[PDB]
């Protein structure tokens, strides 16, 4: 019968630095060869210190994000303060658990500044399970990302590989390099690439062109 | 996915692998399957990750509220009753809860194993997981209730090493907490990469 | 006190209950209906008089049999009669088709008057001033029962309410004793029915129902006057 | 099936001045025996019985719900219940469950409460009464069921001949099957006395 | 001005039908009781039984469990509900939280239900009170009370009915560690404080002693006479 | 299980077989499938017995409260409306094969009832498994303004022809004459088919079977 | 005359709400003080008979780990709202992962302050004093059955609150530490009490961010006695 | 799969519970006790889905403990057997049906000990013995061959020795530990534990 | 005018029961009944409110209602309000016999309807039950049990009863005639004849205006004996023979 869940494409890669955070998601929204819209940024910024990506079924992406935006003003106008990073993480896990029967189909990665002003990454799943991590890679193109990411970033699958903290500009070129290798295989990654960088000063965005097919 | 817990002379040792992946594709090695419900208690994670997270947070609801008004000693029979009945309402609806209730009883050490199907018993050793069948062979053969805490650190992680050595879903960091009369005590977090040369001689 | 409030019923300081007691005073001001239990059947003679000659009794019917073998007559006020009629029309026909058979009228008086009990006894806002004379034929031996708004079911061989309730009850208490001849019991029952009745008696001034052991038959003013006055 | 699960067969054959009803004593799960003392026919009032064949729960549940509503009517009026009243009481109770009806084989066999006139009837599991004057037929093998009972059952039967009639009827139909057996009890009631007998059958 | 009382408070800040209800406890059946480090005792009397009627029908004090017993006063109509209402909750505290029933839990239930019992216009308030008698786990004593407003409070001994403060003045000498050192002197002291309460004729007197966690047993007119003999001997030798 | 009906000049004749077969063997040999609706209206039951037996009593219950309160002869259009509304609400979950006919003040009316509740006005209707041969007799051999004795012969012939062509139909044929003046129900009429007699009679006597125990419970 | 309770007055205003303020007079007198280092509060137990157990009825309760409380007026109505907010602070610690702030505790009860429903048939005349340490440090809040919320540096309720607030604002110290608040608490205490001071007559409540909880501990009341 | 002996003596009821709750291959819990005590006169025996058996073990327990102190006496074995059926009758047709296997053993003061039959289909029966589990054919082979209804409780265990030795013939299972009880006028009494050697 | 308002929900004002004082007034209005202790059986008595001989007497047992095969009751009060309690306890006793397949013990039975009557006297402003009905029967534990229902919820159940307010003259007679261990149910039946002939207002013990219903324990039938007026007429001549024998002394 009618399928309530469908994969609309897109790949979200968010790597949060020490004092900063970087969330990169392709703007291509497509199913199959045809491209719905060439510019469709998947990164939605709830606040200045929080930027969450939305992947998978697009109907649940607009619903879940706009609900949080409606719930942002709730806690705002109540305690006269912004929502903590751990608040939105658990509130989403509770909403998705109450929906465990029929849930939303979404793939999200939260990143930005926490209450201490540092970056964090939470891997989200339709059942609402998450943990605090340094970096994660979602989307359908993540199959070739994490092996290549742990290579450069995690420094695995190699011998005598030292761990160097990634500078703000180092994480930019690495995300671009792992996405170029991803666009050459996955057809859902391409067109314009939206890279959102979360800094203590503000939110920074960038647009990177890719293949059209 | 390898989880094991056993009660002995001092409290209960909880050891589990941190590798959570889909198939043979490496995804997240940092996922913590050992949850701390209270400073004096220890939870676990098996099957559905959000399942055991909710109910243990729902169990901590009644426990903390009952602690405020009272601060009386809570028996595990209170945790067995309420939790198993509320999970039985969801039996057959797709929820899977494999967690093992751990902690310290005022009388003495105790261990409890919970299932979503309604299976709850209190016994010496409980190990659930893929490579857990290799854990029962090395542990139960040399297992004893009188083993020292120093030997409990070696024997528990050895069964993890025998499992995580060659396994699809087993690996990552070993979370090991030691329960005492004052509650659990953090010991160490050691990755399987360090387990390689340590227990192989 | 007071003290009993309502729901299901009102209060009295001494005995019975006030309030609906005033509705009971209206029961005595209702339409008098005689009734007769004679031998193998039950006879019911009511009294109906229209206000002016412009009315024809062929429209409004004071006797509305619920079942083929069970008739009825009312002693009391108006449509609260017709309310329990359609009620009993629903009430008696439900129990009739539960066991598919009529079953003796004793159980009919049990069930049909059980809800009539609650309906009259429980608070109806305004009270109900309609009583009934229950009849029927059961296992060869018929029965004549008398209910009321208070919910007390009686058994009488010859009974009267409304008018003559003081005179006719003492009349039948003396002249009538134990069980007597069928048509001879109808005689003295009509003699005391015409006691306080108006001097002008016509086919339209009264009506006489009869419950045969072969089932109830509702008469008409035609055959009522053609029988006798004096019907016997 | 649910019927053949617990098994059992109820046969009520009416005599001349008396009415007899019998049911096998075998109670077990499928092909395995459990106990032979499980009661199937239960007394209702006086001089009236009812047969039940099917799931033991539907045998006990209906008999409990039947005795429930029966005592409610018997306490209001002390007189007993008529066979036509019980036939409509069981048919209405079984009809209250449309798509969920209990699986059983109710057979009402008992005397009239007013007189000695016997009457029997059978009701479907869905509440359909099946009117038969005296004899009913059941069994396993076809030639014995309808072939023998025509020359066996008489228009007017004495308790002697009626007991031996259903005897060979329950010997040929039941004991023919390997799993069927374990004795049969017979209830023959009349106005003067109530007689209860059992049939001799092998334990294999 | 003054509307008397229905639900809402009176202009003085207090209520009326509540204050009016406590006088029923004063005119109700009186009761007494004591506690100790292990064994506890109680008493009621006020039976007004002529022995020409069934004695088991007038029986009031019962026990939810061997550990916790129910002792109430006033009319038993609403108290029979307090029994059954607490039997369902004590059986739920049996069922859920399998440990022995804690006095804090069970008392809050009855109290939370006794508050909504006096609330709606709606559910009728209680005109009676009760006092929980029992022992904490591991032999520790517990005794509490109830209030028509749905509150609970613990006492060192049970003194209610007529002369609540007068008996409490006699309970000041009961604070000694000698009571209860031996269960023979405690029961003799129960019949002492009870001697100034009502008639104290020995017929309607009913006392049940609960030693540690063992279930209490109503004293028959055998040991009660022996404990009354030593109480009379201690009074004769006191001069 | 076969029901049929026809409309002649002076009334309506209804009839049905008394044989109810469950499986390959007859279950109830003698049964009356004609049910009481109103004094002027009768209905012939078929399909599921218990479902139709409780439906004909419920519609008659709605009518007995309607007719006796009104005080005049009921109409077939009323029983037809209640039967088409009920079965439509169930959406055919209750199987009902019925024949609704009767003589009102407006004259005779006959309807063909289906388990979904769809009914049409026809002078002749046939339902059941044996309705194939019962229809052919009413199709060719029936015409309007049929005589009294000619209609009763046309029915029994349609039933006898329908029984011969049906495996489940048999036992006794029923004839019910429904008119204004005269109302008659004649059962049984004629048995068109019989079961083969045995080649001999066998009698069982004592001595070939024994008795275990006995219990005596005397009564009043 | 003809007071219409929640229905307004011919003048007019609410009446029973004012009578709920009188219901604070019949309760025990609790005097709170908020200081930079912490919050100290004291209330008299007012033991009627020696049968009364001192810890049986206490006017200081713990809503949340970092939130203290002081009830007023009626008891059963207090513990109702007390245990209520304890569940409210539990649900706030789940979705938001952070403990409920002392601020939001007020408006949570303030919405249900006067329901005119089945509770709050008759309304509850229980005043509530909210202490604790929020993200802003130690705070002391006061509320009434009508739902008023005003942040008070030092607040008193109960019987003697009239004469207690008199000498309170005079000797109160906003910028000082808990060191002076110790002796500053016993000043107003010994004033309003007409009987000798013992651990069973009153009870002390002191909550500090660094020293907690605390709340309070056993046998620290008699230490303040001998420190006079 | 498993069954507890249903030997019914004139003055006693013999029951022996298996203590092995283990599944698959390795033995997780050796000491698990399936025997629950409702009251002194009536025991509690159930086998099936854990949550099922546990919930029915909690319901009937507290309901009998409630009626105990209510009227001052325990429900009769006939009343208690049908009371469990009311929860079993609702179990038949329900949104979430349960599954049970074993029966209930009890004792009465006037009528002596009695043994009823419980099932997941709510059907009840009265039998001195029964056979559940896979060893049903193995139990009726020894039991029907030699059975004494009047045998003593000491010799009933001696007859039970033939069952324990025949519990493993062609079967690959283990079940070393078997906890046994006995019922009398004094209630439940503990008996020695029997262990089967592995090799 | 504090108690003059119609309330019926909350209590009165000094602690006394508001309506229950007035409810016992309705019990003492036209009530009649009696009870006594009898071994291996029990006996009850009734009185017909209407002495008019034109009645059909087809009600059979009227003031005595049979709620069970082994148990019955005697209604004293308004017959309209009691007929609701008849089927009520009868269905409660039937649903208990349905559940356990065992006869309902009269311990919890009586207290069940007493709590049912209590709910109507508690809340909702509902009218209280002004009918006090007796209880008789036998159980496996305490054997013969006697009870009397009260509106307040606290049953007047004892081994004796007083109905109605006019029976207070028989209470001093029952306490003086109080005996244990002697039956001979006729000893109390002949004593009950002295109750109606002396303490009751109606003398001579009119048979058609009274009724005597006895229950003799029989295993397992437990036959309930409706007499009714049959040998009561010879009991009239039996009690008058005692009166004719007593006058021979002086």
């Amino acid at each position: 019968r009618f399928s309530p869940y469908v994969f609309n494409g897109g790949t979200i890669l968010a790597i949060a630095g020490e004092d900063f955070a970087i969330v990169a998601s392709d703007t291509r929204l497509s199913e199959g060869f045809s491209i719905h819209t060439r510019d469709s940024p998947k990164c939605y910024k709830l606040t200045d210190k929080t930027v969450i990506g939305c992947s998978g079924f697009h109907g649940d992406c607009l619903t879940l994000t706009k609900i949080i935006e409606a719930r942002l003003k709730m806690y705002k106008h109540s305690n006269n303060k912004a929502m903590t990073t751990g608040a939105i993480a658990a509130m989403l896990s509770t909403i998705l658990y109450s929906r465990r029967f029929f849930p939303y189909y979404v793939y999200n990665i939260i990143g930005g500044l926490d209450e201490e002003g540092k970056g964090a990454v939470y891997s989200f799943d339709p059942v609402g399970s998450y943990q605090r991590d340094s970096f994660k890679a979602g989307g359908s193109a993540s199959a070739m990302l994490q092996p290549l990411l742990d290579n450069q970033v995690g420094f695995k699958n190699m011998q005598n590989v030292e761990h160097v903290p990634l500078s703000l500009d180092r994480a930019m070129r690495l995300v671009k390099d792992v996405f170029i290798s991803a666009a050459e295989r996955d057809v859902y990654t391409g067109d314009a690439l939206r890279i959102c960088i979360v800094t203590k000063e503000g939110i920074r965005e960038e647009t990177v062109s890719l293949r059209k097919d | 996915t390898t989880t094991l817990a056993f009660k002995f002379r001092h409290g209960v040792i909880v050891a589990a692998d941190s590798r959570a992946t889909a198939g043979a594709y490496i995804a997240s090695q940092t996922v913590k399957k050992v949850i701390e419900i209270n400073p004096y208690l220890l939870g676990t994670m098996a099957g559905g990750a959000a399942d055991c997270s909710f109910w243990e947070r729902l169990l901590a609801r009644q426990c903390r509220i009952y602690e405020l008004r009272n601060k009386e000693r809570i028996s595990v029979a209170a945790a067995s009753k309420l939790l198993a009945n509320m999970v039985y309402q969801y039996k057959g609806m797709g929820l899977s809860m494999g967690t093992m209730i751990c902690g310290w009883d005022k009388r003495g050490p105790g261990l409890y194993y919970v299932d979503s199907e309604g299976n709850r018993i209190s016994g010496a050793t409980f190990s659930v997981g893929s490579g857990s069948v290799y854990a029962y062979g090395v542990m139960d053969r040399g297992y004893s209730y009188d083993l020292e805490v120093e030997q409990a650190y070696d024997l528990a992680r050895r069964a993890i090493y025998q499992a995580t050595y060659r396994d699809a879903y087993s690996g990552g960091a070993v979370n090991l907490y030691h329960v005492r009369e004052d509650g659990w005590i953090r010991v160490s977090s050691d990755n399987v990469a360090d387990l390689h040369e340590k227990y192989s001689g | 006190e007071r003290g009993y409030s309502f729901s299901l019923t009102t209060f009295s300081p001494s005995g019975k209950l006030v309030q609906i007691e005033y509705a009971l005073a209206a029961v005595a001001g209702g339409a008098p209906s005689v009734g007769i239990k004679a031998a193998n059947g039950v006879v019911l003679a009511t009294e109906k008089k229209q206000k002016s000659i412009l009315y024809d009794e062929r429209s409004v019917h004071k006797v509305e049999p619920i079942t083929k073998h069970i008739g009825l007559v009312y002693s009391g006020m108006g449509p609260d009669y017709r309310v329990l009629v359609h009620r009993a029309r629903k009430l008696a026909q439900q129990y009739y088709l539960v066991y598919q058979e009529p079953i003796p009228t004793a159980q009919l008086v049990q069930r049909v008057a059980s809800v009539m009990q609650e309906y009259t006894q429980s608070g109806g806002v305004r009270p109900f001033g309609v009583s009934l004379l229950i009849c029927g034929w059961n296992e060869g031996r018929p029965y004549l029962f008398q209910s009321d708004p208070s919910g007390a079911y009686f058994a009488w061989k010859a009974t009267a309410m409304g008018k003559n309730y003081v005179n006719g009850k003492t009349f039948l208490e003396k002249r009538y004793n134990e069980d007597l001849e069928l048509e001879d019991a109808i005689h003295t029952a009509i003699l005391t029915l015409k006691e306080s009745f108006e001097g002008q008696m016509t086919e339209d001034n009264i009506e006489v129902g009869i419950c045969n052991e072969a089932g109830f038959r509702r008469l008409t003013p035609t055959e009522v006057k053609d029988y006798l006055a004096a019907i016997a | 099936s649910i019927m053949s699960y617990n098994g059992g067969a109820v046969m009520a054959m009416k005599g001349k001045n008396c009415v007899a009803i019998a049911a096998d004593r075998r109670f077990g799960i499928q092909a395995q025996m459990v106990t032979t003392d499980f009661q199937k026919i239960f007394p209702m009032g006086d001089r009236l019985y009812i047969g039940l064949a099917g799931l033991a729960t539907d045998v006990q549940t209906v008999a409990q719900r039947l005795k429930f509503r029966l005592n409610l009517y018997e306490l209001k009026e002390g007189r007993q219940i008529k066979p036509y009243t019980l036939m409509s009481m069981v048919a209405n109770l079984l009809y209250e469950k449309r798509f969920g009806p209990y699986y059983t084989e109710p057979v009402i066999a008992g005397l009239d409460p007013k007189t000695f006139k016997p009457f029997i009837c059978s009701l479907d599991l869905i509440g359909c009464p099946m009117v038969t004057d005296d004899f009913v037929v059941s069994g396993t093998c076809a030639e014995q069921m309808y072939g023998m009972c025509e020359s066996l059952w008489e228009p007017n039967m004495d308790p002697d001949h009626l007991f031996e009639t259903i005897s060979q009827a329950m010997l040929n139909a039941v004991d023919r099957d390997a799993v069927s057996g374990m004795g049969v009890i017979v209830h023959i009631i009349e106005k003067d006395k109530i007689t209860t007998r059992t049939l001799k059958a092998r334990m294999d | 001005s003054y509307d008397r009382a229905i639900t809402v408070f009176s202009p003085d800040g207090h209520l009326f039908q509540v204050e009016y209800a406590q006088e029923a406890v004063k005119k109700g059946s009186t009761a007494v009781g004591v506690r100790g480090r292990d064994i506890v005792v109680l008493g009621v009397e006020k039976k007004s039984v002529a022995k020409l009627q069934d004695e088991r029908t007038v029986r009031k004090i019962c026990a939810l469990d061997d550990n916790v017993c129910m002792a109430f006063a006033g009319l038993t109509a609403d108290a029979r509900i307090v029994i059954n209402r607490a039997r369902v909750e004590c059986q739920s505290h049996r069922l859920t939280v399998e440990d022995p029933v804690t006095v804090e839990y069970i008392t809050r239930y009855i109290a939370s239900l006794k508050q909504r019992y006096t609330q709606s216009n709606g559910r009728r308030p209680f005109g009676i009170s009760a006092l929980i008698v029992g022992f904490d786990f591991d032999g520790t004593p517990r005794l509490y009370q109830t209030d028509p407003s749905g509150t609970y409070h613990a006492w060192k001994a049970n003194a209610i009915g007529r002369g609540a403060k007068s008996v409490r003045e006699f309970l000041e000498k009961n604070y000694t560690d000698e009571a209860i050192e031996t269960d023979d002197l405690t029961i003799k002291l129960v019949i002492k404080a009870l001697l100034e309460v009502v008639q104290s004729g020995g017929k309607n007197i009913e006392l049940a002693v609960m030693r540690r966690d063992q279930s209490l047993k109503i004293l028959n007119p055998e040991e009660i006479e022996k404990y009354v003999a030593e109480i009379e001997k201690e009074k004769e030798e006191n001069e | 299980t076969t029901i049929a009906g026809v409309v002649y000049k002076d009334g309506i004749v209804l009839g049905a077989d008394t044989r109810a077969t469950e499986g390959m063997v007859v279950a109830d040999k003698n049964c009356s499938k004609i049910h009481f609706i109103s004094p002027n209206i009768y209905c012939c039951g078929a399909g599921t017995a218990a479902d139709t037996d409780m439906t004909t009593q419920l519609i008659s219950s709605n009518l007995e409260l309607h007719s006796l309160s009104t005080g005049r002869l009921p109409r077939v259009v009323t029983a037809n409306r209640m039967l088409k509304q009920m079965l439509f609400r169930y959406q055919g979950y209750i199987g009902a094969a019925l024949v609704l006919g009767g003589v009102d003040v407006t004259g005779p009316h006959l309807y063909s009832i289906y388990p979904h509740g769809s009914t049409d006005k026809l002078p002749y209707v046939t339902m059941g498994s044996g309705s194939l041969a019962a229809m052919a007799v009413f199709e060719d051999k029936f015409r309007p303004d049929m005589e009294e004795e000619e209609a009763k012969n046309l029915v029994s012939e349609a039933i006898a022809a329908g029984i011969f062509n049906d495996l489940g139909s048999g036992s006794n044929i029923d004839l019910c004459v429904i008119s204004k003046n005269k109302l008659d129900f004649l059962r049984p009429y004629t048995v068109p088919n019989k079961k083969g007699t045995r080649l001999g009679r066998y009698r069982c006597e004592k001595g070939t079977t024994a008795v275990l125990t006995e219990k005596i419970t005397p009564l009043e | 005359y003809d007071r219409g309770v929640n229905t307004f007055s011919p003048e007019g205003r609410l009446f029973q709400v004012e009578y709920a303020i009188e219901a604070i007079k019949l309760g025990s007198t609790a005097i709170g003080i908020q200081t930079s280092e912490g919050v100290c509060l004291a209330v008299e137990k007012r033991i009627t008979s020696p049968l009364m157990e001192p810890s049986s009825i206490e006017k200081i309760v713990e809503i949340d780990a970092h939130i203290g409380c002081a009830m007023s007026g009626l008891i059963a109505d207090a513990k109702t709202l007390i245990d209520k907010a304890r569940v409210e602070t539990q649900n706030h610690w789940f979705t938001y992962n952070e403990t409920m702030t002392v601020e939001s505790v007020t408006q949570a009860v303030s919405n249900l302050a006067l329901q005119f429903g089945e509770e709050d048939s008759r309304p509850f005349g229980v005043a509530l004093l909210f202490g604790g340490v929020d993200e802003k440090g130690p705070q002391l809040f006061h509320m009434d059955p009508s739902g008023t919320f005003v942040q008070c540096d030092a607040r008193a309720i109960g019987s003697a609150s009239e004469g207690a607030q008199s000498s309170l604002q005079e000797v109160y110290h906003k910028s000082m530490t808990l060191k002076e608040a110790i002796k500053s608490s016993l000043i107003i205490l010994k004033q309003v009490m007409e009987e000798k001071l013992n651990a069973t007559n009153i009870e002390l409540a002191t909550v500090q961010p660094g020293q907690n909880f605390h709340m309070f501990t056993k046998e620290e009341l008699e230490e303040v006695i001998k420190d006079i | 799969m498993e069954y507890l002996i249903g030997i019914q003596g004139p003055d006693y009821v013999l029951v022996a519970s298996d203590r092995v709750a283990a599944s698959n291959i390795v033995q997780m819990k050796d000491d698990h006790d399936k025997m629950f005590k409702m009251s002194e006169k009536i025991l509690l025996l159930c086998v099936g889905e854990a949550g099922d058996t546990v919930q029915f073990a909690e319901y009937i327990q507290k309901n009998v403990q409630l009626y105990k102190m209510r009227n001052g006496y325990e429900l009769s074995p006939t009343a208690a057997a049908n009371f469990t059926r009311r929860n079993l009758a609702d179990c038949l047709r329900s949104r979430t049906p349960y599954h049970v296997n074993l029966l209930l053993a009890g004792y009465d003061e006037h009528e002596g000990p009695a043994l009823y039959y419980m099932d997941y289909l709510a059907a009840l029966a009265k039998a001195p013995f029964a056979a559940h589990g896979y060893g049903a054919f193995l139990t009726l082979s020894i039991l029907d061959r030699y059975y004494t209804p009047t045998i003593s409780r000491e010799r009933a265990v001696e007859l039970l020795r033939k069952c324990l030795e025949e519990l493993q013939k062609r079967f690959i299972l283990n079940l070393p530990t078997f906890s046994v009880r006995i019922i009398d006028k004094n209630g439940i009494h503990d008996l020695d534990n029997i262990s089967f050697p592995k090799q | 005018s504090r108690r003059y308002d119609s309330r019926t929900t909350i209590f009165s004002p000094e602690g006394r029961l508001y309506q229950v004082e007035y409810a016992m007034e309705a019990i003492g209005h036209a009530g009649t009944c009696l009870g006594i202790l009898a071994n291996d059986g029990v006996l009850l008595a009734a009185e017909r409110r209407n002495i008019h001989k034109l009645l059909d007497e087809v009600f059979f047992s009227e003031k005595i209602y049979k709620l069970n095969e082994d148990m019955a009751c005697s209604v004293a009060g308004i017959t309209s309000d009691a007929n609701v309690l008849t089927n009520e306890l009868r269905l409660i006793a039937q649903r208990y016999l349905l559940q356990y397949q065992e006869p309902i013990p009269c311990e919890q039975l009586v207290t069940a309807l007493c709590d049912i009557k209590q709910a109507y006297t508690q809340f909702g402003g509902k009218r209280p039950f002004g009918v006090s009905l007796l209880y008789i029967g036998w159980d496996k534990h305490y054997g013969f049990q006697l009870y009397q229902s009260d509106p307040s919820g606290n049953y007047g159940g004892w081994k004796a009863t007083c109905i109605g307010n006019n029976s207070a003259a028989a209470v001093s007679m029952l306490k003086q005639d109080y005996k244990e261990g002697e039956m001979t149910l006729k000893s109390a039946l002949a004593l009950a004849i002295k109750v109606l002939n002396k303490t009751m207002d109606v003398s001579k013990l009119s048979a058609e205006k009274v009724e005597i219903a006895t229950l003799t324990r029989e295993n397992g039938k437990t036959v309930i004996r409706v007499l009714k007026q049959k040998e009561v007429e010879q009991l009239i001549k039996k009690h008058e023979e005692e009166e004719a024998k007593a006058e021979r002394e002086k």
